[PDB]
């Protein structure tokens, strides 16, 4: 279980 | 006239969580800034807090001074602020208090975008707990504050705008001024 929100700079 | 602004704007960051941003203060080893940051657009409506902070980890936040970017080493929820602990200590900290303002008082507002200062004003807070602001998108976590000789006062932290168009948002330990919550509703 680990968050997967795609990061954007 | 608004106070001189510089002791502030060496402490103004930008903290992004997944695709959301926003601005923090950064005093000692600490970021401040509003826990509204931990939601995707999905969340923003109505936001379960405590489970959203279980599921962000330490590296899911990406806190940025200028160029550079801080590693977060720990974080916690106080009300309706979250705190980052950062492993850099910031250099131009000044001294500082924070400090619960009454309606009829003045501050200085430091207007900020993206992390980056962008202008400086004076409000007062109004009887309503609500305050006639000049805030645009991307101004959430812009800081309030009075100058007390060497002393910084911080007493507000910019969450949002109410649909009349006065803003609204906490003390430094999360606190709303007036009877408001953290959704975008
Ligand atoms: C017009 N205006 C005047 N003051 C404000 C302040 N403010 C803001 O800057 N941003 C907000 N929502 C976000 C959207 C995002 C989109 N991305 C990619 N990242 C974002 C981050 C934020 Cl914070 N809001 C709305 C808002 C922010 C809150 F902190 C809250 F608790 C409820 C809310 F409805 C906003 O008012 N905009």
């Amino acid at each position: 279980g680990t968050d997967t929100t795609l990061e954007h700079h | 006239m608004a106070f001189p602004s510089g002791k502030v704007e060496g402490c103004m960051v930008q903290v992004t969580c997944g695709t959301t941003t926003l601005n923090g203060l950064w005093l000692d080893d600490v970021v401040y800034c509003p826990r509204h940051v931990i939601c995707t657009s999905e969340d923003m409506l109505n936001p379960n807090y405590e489970d959203l902070l279980i599921r962000k980890s330490n590296h899911n936040f990406l806190v940025q001074a200028g160029n550079v970017q801080l590693r977060v080493i720990g974080h916690s929820m106080q009300n309706c602020v979250l705190k980052l602990k950062v492993d850099t200590a910031n250099p131009k900290t000044p001294k500082y208090k924070f400090v619960r303002i009454q309606p009829g008082q003045t501050f200085s507002v430091l207007a900020c975008y993206n992390g980056s200062p962008s202008g400086v004003y004076q409000c007062a807070m109004r009887p309503n707990f609500t305050i006639k602001g000049s805030f645009l998108n991307g101004s959430c976590g812009s800081v309030g504050f009075n100058i007390d000789y060497d002393c910084v006062s911080f007493c507000y932290m910019h969450h949002m705008e109410l649909p009349t168009g006065v803003h609204a948002g906490t003390d430094l330990e999360g606190n709303f001024y007036g009877p408001f919550v953290d959704r975008q509703t």
